[PDB]
């Protein structure tokens, strides 16, 4: 599934992407 | 520059990415360096999200632009409700509009060739109104996003 799983799944993928260029 | 947070620039980025996903890139000079960097990073995220959330996404039906807009707004609201903004989250906005346009292509009841122009419009609406201030304060697209995500 639903809005929640999608949105917080997106959030998790984002904060990972972000952290992996945050040097 | 500092003006790249204006609506027209963001709209072009969002439209460029949907044209990439739909494999209808416009001819001429080609996309800007910002768009070129963004398309690679956003598509990487899109593929991973499509794989990890296949069950939830396969369960969704994006049958109209209005349903796409309402779902986009509902999902973005929850993703950003904690008040945190960063470049990774901005990338997932583009990735999600790519997911939406792909589902619309298959599921839109009354398909229309200007659909991706409408999707990119309300995507730019959200980016400018909810993250534009942060983007400006962090160097914009040229001095912020491209500097962090371009090849080393």
């Amino acid at each position: 599934x639903g809005v929640r799983e999608i949105a917080y799944g997106l959030r998790r993928a984002a904060d990972d992407v972000n952290a992996q260029v945050e040097r | 520059g500092m003006t790249d947070c204006e609506f027209g620039y963001i709209y072009r980025l969002a439209q460029d990415y949907l044209q990439c996903v739909l494999q209808i890139p416009q001819p001429g000079s080609g996309p800007s360096k910002t768009s070129r960097v963004l398309q690679n990073v956003a598509f990487s995220v899109q593929k991973e999200v499509e794989k990890n959330l296949k069950s939830c996404l396969d369960n969704v039906n994006v049958v109209s632009v209005d349903t796409a807009r309402t779902l986009f707004n509902q999902v973005m609201e929850k993703e950003f409700e904690d008040g945190i903004i960063n470049w990774g989250r901005i990338v997932t906005i583009f990735a999600f509009e790519g997911i939406l346009i792909k589902k619309l292509l298959r599921q839109q009841i009354a398909p229309d060739v200007d659909t991706y122009k409408e999707i990119s419009y309300f995507v730019a609406e959200f980016i400018m109104n909810n993250t534009g201030e942060w983007i400006r304060q962090n160097g914009g697209w040229e001095n912020g996003f491209v500097k962090k995500f371009e090849p080393k």
